[PDB]
């Protein structure tokens, strides 16, 4: 039973307050940061699979979101 | 092989709930909260009362 | 009320089967499908970001995927 | 302003369970399935009772 379609992803833009955006617009930055928190040496590997794409020491870093950035959520 | 009903998931359906915006009495009457609207208003006839 | 810590982060890779892998094997595809499904032009958005990216033919559609994977769930 | 309760999250936190093993009678003897281990079998004596 995963109540899968968090409704954020069909905001009301209107003026008044939404349902729950207090804690929402921290929430993913708390799921990612205990993610992290409880999976550390994740970065260095992240940090070792980037630096092995893109070749730009500009994309790299957007390689190092890539990998952060899909290991919390769909995990 | 068994069978589980997992309960109810009121506070799920809130959780899940996080773009709606809430309404009150209902009734055969249902009242909610803001909304917005176009309202051409004219100033035809008004007098001042005392000028 | 995040009930954050979807466990399967923390799978237990033992024998017996865990306690609902059956949805859960499928339940991010449902998810990010389901997503895209409802915000289509959002794909010709992401590859309009991706071909700005990497530059290669080879790591644009890695960074294709990269945004497709954020845009469900963080969302 | 007024608050919310958003319910209970009982089957959130089952689709947040997605990894976890169930385990049974727990009495204050709490049972589980599988769990495997290293075990050194030996044949030191055993009689083949009727050759």
């Amino acid at each position: 039973a995963v109540t899968l379609p968090s409704h954020s992803t069909r905001k009301l833009q209107t003026r008044s307050q939404t349902w729950l955006e207090s804690r929402e617009y921290t929430k993913h930055l708390i799921r990612v940061e205990n993610w992290i928190f409880r999976n550390p040496g994740f970065a260095l590997a992240a940090a070792a699979i980037a630096w092995l794409l893109g070749s730009s020491t500009s994309q790299k870093v957007i390689y190092l979101v890539m990998i952060l950035l899909i290991a919390p959520a769909y995990s | 092989q068994t069978v589980v009903v997992l309960g109810s998931q009121e506070g799920a359906v809130h959780t899940a709930l996080a773009g709606a915006l809430e309404a009150e009495m209902d009734g055969a009457k249902g009242r909610l909260s803001s909304g917005h609207l176009k309202c051409r208003l004219k100033m035809d006839k008004l007098r001042l009362k005392g000028v």
